[PDB]
RNA sequence: AAAUUAUAUUAUAUUAUAUUUAUUCAUAUAAUUAAUAGGAUAAUAUUUGUAGUUUUUGAUACCAUGAUAAGGAUUAUAAAUUGAAAGUGUUAAUAUCAUAAUCAAAAUUUAUUAUUUAUAUUAAAUAUGUAUGUGUAGAUAAAAUA
């Protein structure tokens, strides 16, 4: 089990880098600039008393 | 993260986490005309789901303005 | 879903005479709807150890 | 078996005998090695003023027994029939006892006799380096040395598949191998014998010293060349497989004939009644016992009485 | 009993008879028939409607919006020869107007010729819609196109007769001409594709007019299909600086069909995971329509760098397709709005890669397992690929036993068993008994029951010994 | 004959039968 | 007549003398045979008392095993360590049913005046004289008539 745990760590690290990397990618375009979805703003003005 | 949203004054959204069991066999009961009874056992032992909510995410406000769980609450 | 359809394919190249199992807590989210469970006043005659 | 031809693959019958015989696997299990638990040590069978007869019973699989002369004088050993799953309990014995291995008599080279040889030259020798040891045995099994292989594909010994047997190497029989100028452990063995099949009482013998003289004799009929063991002075008849306790050696093996069989139980009629026979298998006998309590001789000596040209006889179901 | 394989999958169909991929050829070639049929009878209507209206209609003047009419559905129906000097008649009768112009233009690039092109020649593909309409007189129609952009914009400078030297130039209809003129010269063939961004859009700076969103996106479009992603990412990246609220969908769609056409699939997830994230602009079908089929582009691309030597590889990346579809079901994105051809390629990969619970529970069973090895005995000539032919960071000198007590925890049953007579000079250092060095089940019973068996050899050897030595 | 417990348990070879051997659906069942 | 090998610790036992019970034993019994068959989200087979009948449960022997007891030698020249403890050889007696033609002891279940050993019940008796085992057991923390 100890030699597994090797073998799966390394290849969960190298493929969870790989699609951490595919979020960070987004991420930083999202960061970068967006259109606010009109759906999400109607989330927010959804309540009828505010704070 | 899954699960419906309410937009309604009616409706909470309250954030929670669900814990549960995945199991399959791959090294005897992968398959064989046993294989249906042993994966149905798997699933069976393992129909525990367990849902967590922190109560300082139900100490928001509602629809109506209103805190949702208060002290007394 | 591409990590967690990546970590269930895991069991397809496992040692020899080891197995495994998968353990999720992933957040999701919870409406209480306040009309179908609505907030009432206890009724007029109360509930006893009889039912 | 044997080899899987287009004819074989193709043919139900032979589906339908490994479904019969095997059951769902359909593969024979083969004859495994014997472990170290439920095996039994060395007894010393029979002590002379001449020789030592120490032998082990069931060392196989094959229920086979294995067999060693020792010159009380001389102090050198002679294994007959080297098959035992174990032959570390015969090299400590033999290394404890001081004594000298020799030769090794060889009867017929079916598996049941030659699986582990290669195993006791190599840990004997290797015992003796703190000469080497000689292979007595008759031309004729050569026939049955080149299918070593393929019997041990069937009984399952895999290990001893890949293994030159020294009765393939370079005696001194053979022309010489001609080496680069610029070795002698496998290229050539000096101390080998080949017996031949014309045997007689006047000089078909080993010197095994101190005047303990072993004839061999020329029995076929479960092997092409097939030499018992005839110790006269010590009434002792090393038989293999011709003879058995109540039972003879089987037929319907390749390169065994019926007639040559009987007429091998035949050649055995001018030996005394006590002369203790030694079987390759099972429980060990008397001549005069098989003469009076053995079917098969009877079945012979009666074929022969009512007037059978070829007397056939042999078994079907038994030793190998 | 003999091991079963652990490597080894489980037995299930994943597959089509011959007989069901000979009806779905069939039911496409049908399609694709109807498709033609239908286009035929459109341009037919269209040729008798102005054979009409030129032999009926030889001396009466038609009212100027007929004629517009008319050279718009010849223009649309891939009929650009039939419709110019009806243009030019209207041009020189001062009729058309700002938005006549642009309608024309856009009707240049044959909106229903490119219909029977995506659906029977090109196969659905979007990309190829692109590429086979340069063929039906990409120049021609691109001379054309040029020519009527120089016609609106000498009846735009009639039209604008204070922003006196920047007329027509600052207004919104030399900005739609411009994005018609784009969206015409999309259609032509490689040399105008490679044109847009390279003259026209110099032109559109050099002549001082504002673009828009529909500017920049077939600009990318044509970066696109040209195969330069570095320059439309940089165009992309130029709309997320300064005008985000403004980006559409056909953007997106435009790198897609790039990195699909350039071949950089890792791309193509990332846009479309980055489009799932943010959820605006929505995703259209053309979204699904063009990262599906990147993925089966991805997939049936052969490597070679294992050079086959098991299976082909990148098969593995269909088993992305459930994932995606059920993404598209938080989308709202409609699986029917797929095309016949991508269709049949998806429930080629979810038959492939997918199953449900009910069929888990049953798809391990002997007898389903048996007639699968039943069938490739049988006929496995018809379905088979190969048949056809401290910490260490600040560790530097380790400190070695430190007095970590080994006594107060309890490890007490360390024993071992050893082979008998190790040192021994009468017990051989090679043999068969070395076998029993590796056995670890029944141990020490074993490595007594040895020791026992070479205790009474080696006293009976020497018990014959001193017997032998003593008779003598 | 078997594999030791000291011997490293990596996979030997991999299997591909379903992706060389596509079946058809066929039950016995209508 | 020394050195100590020695384990040592404490308790029990019987037809007093008769009665109920856990097992044992007696005599009444029930139970019997064989072989597969895929069903929702799958591009179309309607299907399963169908292909099985003279089906399998059938070789306890006289092999050369192995346990028992007994004697040998090597190491301590340190006051440190939680801890100065571990490996290697010979003789007597006892004993040896596996290459063959079967079958239900306690394979095995259940019950009745009846056979035991145990289970607890179980008492009178000072006229005189009086009643000593081998063993079975639990964890194991004293020592000189040879
Ligand atoms: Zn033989
Ligand atoms: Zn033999």
């Amino acid at each position: 089990v100890m030699k597994l745990a090797e073998d799966v760590c390394m290849f969960l690290k190298d493929v969870g880098r790989q699609i951490v990397e595919e979020k960070l990618v987004a991420v930083r375009r999202l960061l970068q600039g967006g259109a606010v979805d009109p759906e999400l703003l109607a989330a927010f003005n959804c309540a009828r008393a505010g704070p | 993260r899954i699960g419906p949203i309410g937009l309604e004054p009616h409706q909470f959204n309250v954030p929670a986490e669900l814990g549960f069991v995945e199991q399959y066999d791959n090294l005897q009961y992968k398959r064989y005309d046993w294989q249906g009874w042993y994966q149905r056992m798997l699933d069976v032992h393992n129909r525990n789901v367990s849902l967590r909510c922190r109560i300082c995410d139900l100490q928001r406000l509602d629809g109506n303005g209103v805190q949702f769980v208060d002290m007394q609450t | 879903t591409e990590f967690e359809k990546r970590m269930y394919d895991i069991r397809h190249w496992l040692h020899r005479q080891t197995s495994c199992e998968f353990h999720t807590i992933y957040r999701r989210n919870v409406i209480h709807d306040s009309a179908v469970f609505p907030t009432e006043h206890d009724p007029a005659t109360p509930t006893t150890h009889e039912h | 078996s044997y080899t899987p031809n287009l004819t074989s693959l193709t043919n139900q019958v032979n589906r339908s005998e490994r479904l019969r015989k095997w059951g769902s696997a359909g593969v024979p299990p083969g004859v495994p090695r014997i472990p170290r638990l439920e095996a039994k040590g060395i007894a010393i069978l029979h002590e002379s003023p001449k020789v030592i007869l120490a032998g082990r019973s069931r060392c196989n699989n094959f229920d086979s027994n294995q067999y060693m002369l020792i010159n009380k004088a001389t102090k050198r050993c002679l294994l007959v029939d080297a098959s035992d799953d174990w032959p570390d309990d015969w090299a400590a014995f033999i290394g404890a006892s001081d004594l000298t291995l020799t030769h090794v008599f060889l009867t017929h080279c079916h598996i049941d006799n030659i699986i582990n040889l290669n195993a006791f030259l190599t840990i004997c020798g290797s015992r003796q380096k703190q000469d080497e040891i000689g292979v007595m045995w008759c031309p004729a099994e050569e026939c049955w040395v080149q299918n070593f292989k393929r019997s041990c594909e069937r009984y399952g010994r895999f290990e001893e598949m890949h293994q030159v047997l020294p009765m393939m190497c370079r005696s001194l029989y053979t022309p010489q191998h001609l080496v680069d100028p610029v070795r002698n452990a496998r290229h050539l063995r000096r101390n080998d014998v080949l017996l031949s099949a014309a045997t007689n009482r006047a000089t078909s013998f080993i010197d095994f010293g101190n005047g303990v003289l072993l004839y061999y004799i020329f029995s076929p009929g479960h092997s092409p060349g097939h030499m018992m063991l005839h110790i006269p002075t010590e009434r002792i008849l090393f038989s293999g497989d011709l003879l058995f306790f109540n039972k003879v050696g089987r037929v319907d093996l390749p390169w065994a004939t019926g007639v040559r069989l009987a007429e091998s139980l035949r050649l055995l009629e001018a030996l005394p009644d006590n002369t203790v026979v030694v079987p390759g298998h099972g429980r060990m006998t008397t001549l005069g016992r098989e003469r009076r309590e053995n079917k098969a001789l009877q079945q012979c000596y009666q074929r022969q009485e009512i007037g059978k040209q070829e007397v056939s006889v042999g078994f079907n179901e038994g030793y190998l | 009993r003999k091991p079963q394989n652990q490597w080894e999958g489980v037995y299930y169909y994943s597959g089509i008879t011959k007989r069901q991929r000979h009806l779905i050829l069939l039911h496409r070639k049908r399609e694709r028939e109807a498709h033609m049929r239908s286009f035929n009878i459109s341009r037919a209507s269209v040729l008798q409607r102005l054979e009409q209206l030129s032999g009926d209609r030889k001396q009466e003047s038609l009212p100027p919006h007929v004629r517009l009419d008319l050279a718009v559905r010849l223009a649309q129906h891939g009929l650009y020869q039939q419709a110019t000097p009806i243009v030019d008649e209207l041009h020189h009768q001062k009729a058309l107007h700002a938005g006549h112009y642009a309608l024309l233009i856009n009707a240049l690039a044959c909106p229903r010729l490119g219909q029977r092109i995506l659906h029977c020649d090109a196969q659905c593909d979007p990309a190829l819609t692109y590429k086979l309409l340069g063929d039906e007189n990409g120049e021609e129609r691109a001379q054309e196109a040029y020519r009527w952009f120089d016609l609106a914009l000498t009846s735009l400078a009639v039209d604008c007769g204070h922003f006196v030297p920047y007329l027509p130039q600052g207004t919104a209809a030399a900005s739609h001409i411009t994005n018609a003129l784009m969206r015409t010269l999309l259609t032509c063939g490689y040399t105008h594709v490679a044109a847009i961004p390279d003259s026209v859009y110099d032109r559109m700076g050099s002549m001082g007019i504002s673009p828009t969103i529909s500017t920049y996106e077939l600009v990318m479009l044509a970066l696109s299909l040209q195969g330069n992603m570095v320059e439309a990412e940089s165009i992309l990246s130029f709309l997320r600086s300064h005008h985000s609220e403004h980006i559409t969908v056909e953007s997106f769609n435009a790198l897609l069909l790039g990195h699909r056409e350039a071949r950089q699939f890792d791309c193509c997830d990332a846009i479309w995971q980055e489009l799932v994230d943010r959820r605006w602009p929505r995703a259209s079908p053309l979204t699904a329509e063009l990262y599906l089929r990147s993925i089966m582009d991805h997939a049936n691309t052969p490597t070679s760098e294992p050079l086959q030597s098991f299976a082909n590889i990148n098969v593995v990346e269909k088993k992305k397709v459930p994932l995606v579809l059920a993404q598209m079901d938080e989308l709202g994105v409609p699986r029917t709005h797929l095309s016949r051809v991508l269709m049949d390629e998806v429930e080629d990969s979810l038959r492939k890669f997918q199953t449900y619970r009910s069929r888990f529970y049953e798809w391990g069973r002997a007898v389903k397992q048996f007639d699968f090895i039943e069938f490739r005995r049988r006929n496995g000539w018809l379905y088979d690929l190969h048949l056809m032919k401290g910490d260490i960071y600040y560790d530097d000198t380790r400190g070695l036993h430190d007095r970590s007590p080994t006594w107060m925890n309890e490890v007490p049953e360390t024993r071992y068993d050893r082979l008998y007579g190790v040192n021994h000079p009468d017990i051989a250092k090679i043999g068969i008994r070395r076998h029993l060095n590796v056995e670890y089940v029944n141990r020490k019973e074993v490595v007594e029951r040895d020791a026992a068996l070479m205790k009474k050899t080696l006293s009976s050897g020497r018990r014959l010994r001193h017997r032998v030595e003593s008779s003598r | 004959y078997h594999w030791h417990y000291n011997l490293p348990q990596g996979m030997e070879r991999p299997h591909s039968v379903n992706r060389t051997f596509a079946a058809p659906f066929q039950s016995n069942h209508s």
